[PDB]
């Protein structure tokens, strides 16, 4: 339900990250004959099928303001916690108190 | 694109004088440092204020500054026999392809 | 209360966490990633002049920093060497660990002087400078950076369908960040 | 820390004049030196500044003295020149010449009169 | 079921807390912008009905044992996830086994 | 095992984690706070002579930080600005990131010499020492501190019942953290 | 279902570790009382009983492989918490989605 | 994806995280453990030039440190003290908070000079070392090690079943991490 | 408040000597630093042991020391026709106002 | 680190004698000052002490001396001064001006002889 | 295990000479650090690069270095007329306890 | 940084010479120091070298010189001396004293003439 109110899009996304689990080579993945620092990426291109890529960007303007009130509220200099936080809250949302069924919350169907 | 200060200031022993260096957007409100300097006749002048307000070691706390506007005042308070001097205020202009630039300076007469 | 987008079938819609709808699944903490996306893309003036005015000093508010799992190529990244003109730094050397941004075809790097009157340089529009898959509020010095936004997302169950050269300008700067700065390009 | 001022005296309309400035006690390579003239019972001026060399060693000069005065240093001698050439009138002052703030502290002067 | 044994209750809670979800007002949000490190707290006053507040002050001193023994443990320098270590236990102790219903541990009423 | 105290209806009883009563709701990770209290709202003597004889110098133990994120407002901080006979510091600077307590209406600011007989300055009574957000078991240099405790809370699903000026006043020591100290207020 | 296959194995564990909560003598507890760092360890021997130990040496020399590629991966210096992502993982498997009573993975016998 | 090992009855089978059999019981964080485990214990030669040709220099990969919670007695450790044929430091200095490893029988202290041809000093096979509590990629001055490696295990139910003196020995070598290298034991 | 040494200490070449300064609650037992000085007749004494037991660069290493308690002990082993000198200790007495104390001195015979 | 003691001689009962110290390769404004008096073929003894400037500059002297001796220092001389005055019997002694610990460095020696 | 230089180079003004340093295994391909020299006649040396490819402030850029296998070579480009002098290679030998090697000169000629 | 290097001249078949050498502006306690030979008209030569004081102060020696040239050090004095025993023919040479890579600034140089 999001809609680009951007100047343009890029619509096509040329993409890098790393693979947390490559299907290592040998020995490849020991620190001492590994890749150097700048060899550990990936890349690839996505395009603007199904206009999902201006949704995306979209996306990323509107989270800026919400993301700084939180940075500016915590006292810890490098944040590496929000992925394991959103979980547990969707696993408390869930979980976290009595589930009646047939209630509009609890999702078991017998 | 020079600072002005007054030509003479003058007052009575043990009362409490200011000396105004006059700025511009470019210059003073531009947010470039002031430094002020103290000439006895016949000698090289010292550093007397090296910021806006701070002071090197071995100055007594007599002296002081502040920055309001474009503008820098120095303040001195108990004028002693000992402060007969030229003073001179110097920033950096930042039209002027940040080249120094010099006040025409204060004598002081008690 | 951060925005949460979840892929459905090939389209992203906002999750909203007040209601819970379960259709969407999540069955382990792979399928959640961050992603940090460039200004560029969005059709900002890309030029030296006109990029440096959305920048500015400021003193009493503490950096810092989060990171991000994923990003996008980068066409313009800058690297910033100024100094205050009786000669002194006004950026903060990077902290360990903080390395420039990793692909990146043009690499602008401005030295000269300028006021530097403030104790950090932020984004004046909030935005975020990008480094390697670390995203901060402030410039480092001669660290090259790119300008950039961070959005969190649910993956689907499927891994398949979801996830070099560089040269450098140089540029000579006075007045860095005031009215009137004069460049010279080298 | 010192600065010793020497090798300065007047010359003619159109003469060429070379002023040294030995530093010691700090280290000279990473300061950058500035040059500073006053005139005789008169307001202070700026000459010019040289860089450190390892920021690329650029020199500039004020409006007047612009294609008149060189700036020059050197590290193992530890020394800081000034070139002035094509001296005409009005080039009478007292050159001094200064370390980068803080602890700016100003060196004893040369006077240099040029003599018609 | 905590009951004081201070010497004395201050009965009022006189507090201050960061909002990390404040309704900004425009520009406030951008680091720029927004306030200095000072200005960002809140503070409110709570009275000691129903006796809640002897009660808190006491279980914080209860605490600080356990606390105690707990860092002496850990080898991190600054830690910043006891809560969520407690949410954690919290979903396990409740879904971490096979829910048998109409047994003491299984809250779901059918 | 740390105890953990859930608020009932306007009543706070601490919940027993061994058994499962399921009575009590927790939501979201909202719910849950920790709060720094001062030991002053105890009744404890608030008088500098008094308040410094609780701390002392030990080596061998390494310094532990443990954060909070609401506080009470203290009516008494201290500062602390101690050296050696000879001339050296004994009480480390303050790391990256650690800020003064921000609301207090005095702040008792001690200077002098010791002989500061170990590395570090603990509490005596194993209370800690808060900070901005930030409670310690150490004395950092140079900054102002409240004596206190830290407790741990799951706040009812209602948010809205649950959640400057400052006086510096001087003294001079010797002997500080000794059995006859002399102090001199300005 | 681990065959050790090292050269040897030494059968037996002797094996220190902390106590996170032992049950503290008055004041010992007290970090300016308490012991010194090298004074918080215990000890203990464990022997080779139902062949468990060659079990567990071997499981270490697998796990190695794929914590390198991990750490690789990461920007973290000092990494804490994968025993934390362990648990949410494992929450996440069995309650992400929903139960479906007979179903091969959701474990409520009724 | 790493091995996770569950014991089961006076047993031990690495848990299939893919598949989903639930009588595997994890009822509480406490019982997760991470234990560090000596490659002396393999039956790898000892040795002080034995083990020294298995760590090696190398430029251009950042080191990474992960904690554990309990180990095993070591019977030897390292010490080393290298430097450069000029004098010069080749081992970096241990960061805060890593210190030497608790319990080993035998501290081998070497000293001397080498070609030291590269930022860092890894492991050629790929282990670890380890420190009190947290294991490395790379070596620190001064600071004693043992070999090792990591493993995580889920815990059984009953807490029961599951979980000093000091010598050294010093050598002064030359050529260190080379093809012929001198050793002198004092 | 005055720290005491004995007269004067003997010893064959070859042998070691001990020199003892005697303290108090307030000067060494309350933890306050002794320094140790070697005056040859006609000179300038120069520092020994500047702690309690270190040793600043040029000292040859025959001199140590100890803190017993609320004494000190210098310990000189294999004396030496150069070791002809007049010792001093020094501390720091607290209820003296900080005041360096010195005490009587030992005169060495070969 | 050169330190070099002046200024001193004999002087008559209630006399005021001014001693002066000199220190040179080393920051004497961090430094804190301490002065030594030590009778003839007797035991050393402690005159007294001088804070830094950034401390306050306070300064303690000895419970003999109190209310007859000032210290002083001067940053830009680099120079720390005694001054003894209403000198009566048994001040004989030689002073020394010494650094703070560690590299305590005392210098030469004063002698002062108060004639009667 | 002498490093080796050849007899002597010549070039015309303005033309780019190299001059090569011969190694070995041990020498230069074990991983120590190879320096270069200038002596002037009748003059000690001076250091010209410290490291293989490092310059000492005050070295014009125009003299540069670089190493392959187990050979180095020192490339100065613009022949002048100041610069006739003698060139000496050095490094450290690692089969003679660490003992430096000095390289048999080179004499330079426009 | 100045190092001068003194006390050397010619000796006869199985002489003894002792050279000197003094550092200033830098700390000589820390440094590694060598001692390189030139003979006249001819390639260099490395004598032998010192380390610190910190780390032992173990010395060694070219394969030559082996057993009959001694290095030492004074830390207080900050000097550097060579023991040159049993000096017999082809020890002729300038000897020169150079501290630790970078800045190895080496001084003047000594010559030692064996005379026949
Ligand atoms: C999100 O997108 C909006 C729209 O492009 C950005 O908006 C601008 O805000 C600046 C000042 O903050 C104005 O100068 C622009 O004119 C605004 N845009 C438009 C189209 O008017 C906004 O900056 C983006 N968010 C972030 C964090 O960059
Ligand atoms: C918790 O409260 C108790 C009771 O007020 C505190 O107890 C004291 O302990 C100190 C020594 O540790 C004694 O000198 C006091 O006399 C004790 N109190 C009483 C009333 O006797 C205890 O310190 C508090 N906990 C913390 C961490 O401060
Ligand atoms: C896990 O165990 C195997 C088997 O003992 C180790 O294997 C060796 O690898 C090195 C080179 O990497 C070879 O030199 C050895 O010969 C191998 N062992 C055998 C028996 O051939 C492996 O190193 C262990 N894993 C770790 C991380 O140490």
């Amino acid at each position: 339900a999001i809609v680009n109110a951007q100047p343009k899009c890029n619509p096509n996304l040329h993409y890098w990250t790393t693979q947390d689990e490559g299907a290592a080579i040998g020995l490849a993945w020991i620190p001492y004959f590994g890749p150097a620092a700048e060899g550990i990426y990936i890349e690839g291109l996505m395009h603007n099928q199904d206009g999902l890529i201006c949704g995306l960007r979209q996306l990323a303007n509107e989270t800026t303001q919400a993301l700084q009130l939180f940075l500016r509220a915590t006292t810890e200099l490098r944040t590496f916690s929000i992925l394991n936080r959103k979980a547990i809250d969707f696993l408390l949302q869930r979980w976290g108190g009595t589930c009646h069924i047939l209630g509009p919350d609890c999702c078991i169907e017998p | 694109s020079v600072l002005t200060q007054p030509p003479s200031v003058s007052g009575a022993p043990g009362q409490r004088v200011a000396i105004s260096c006059t700025g511009s957007y470019s210059n003073i409100g531009a947010g470039y440092d002031v430094h002020w300097y103290q000439q006895f006749p016949g000698a090289a002048p010292k550093l007397l204020i090296y910021a806006y307000t701070n002071r090197p070691a071995g100055v007594p706390d007599r002296f002081s500054g502040s920055k309001s506007g474009s503008s820098a005042s120095l303040v001195i308070s108990g004028l002693q026999a000992d402060d007969e001097a030229d003073y001179y205020c110097q920033s950096y202009d930042a039209r002027l392809r940040d080249g120094e630039v010099f006040g025409g300076g204060t004598k002081l007469t008690v | 209360s951060i925005p949460l987008g979840v892929i459905h079938n090939s389209a992203l819609q906002v999750s909203d966490v007040d209601k819970l709808v379960c259709r969407d699944k999540l069955s382990s903490t792979n399928q959640l990633r961050s992603v940090g996306l460039n200004l560029e893309g969005n059709g900002v003036a890309t030029d030296v002049p006109s990029a440096t005015k959305r920048w500015g000093f400021r003193s009493g508010v503490p950096p810092k920093v989060v990171n991000y799992e994923a990003g996008e190529w980068a066409e313009n990244c800058y690297n910033l060497e100024i100094k205050k003109p009786d000669g002194s730094e006004c950026l903060p050397a990077a902290p360990d660990g903080i390395r420039g941004f990793p692909r990146c075809r043009y690499v602008h790097k401005v030295s000269g002087t300028g006021p530097c009157a403030g104790d950090f340089a932020f984004h004046k529009e909030g935005a975020f400078f990008l480094y390697d898959r670390l995203a901060s509020t402030v410039i480092y010095r001669g660290t090259t950076f790119a300008e950039g936004v961070v959005a969190f997302l649910i993956l689907p169950q499927a891994k398949k369908d979801f996830f070099y050269y560089s040269t450098t300008i140089r540029y000579q700067a006075t007045g860095f960040g005031t009215n009137e700065t004069e460049y010279l390009f080298e | 820390v010192q600065l010793v001022e020497s090798g300065g005296n007047l010359a003619k309309p159109g003469g060429s004049l070379r002023l040294s400035c030995a530093a010691s006690g700090f280290t000279f390579s990473d300061a950058w030196m500035t040059w500073v003239r006053q005139a005789p019972g008169k307001g202070l001026e700026w000459v010019g500044r040289i860089k450190s060399n390892a920021d690329g060693g650029a020199t500039e000069y004020a409006a007047p003295v612009r294609g008149r005065f060189t700036i020059s240093r050197d590290d193992s001698r530890s020394s800081l020149f000034l070139q002035m050439n094509s001296l005409k009138t009005e080039d009478t002052a007292v050159y001094y010449c200064l370390t980068p703030p803080p602890r700016r502290y100003w060196g004893q002067g040369i006077l240099v009169t040029v003599s018609s």
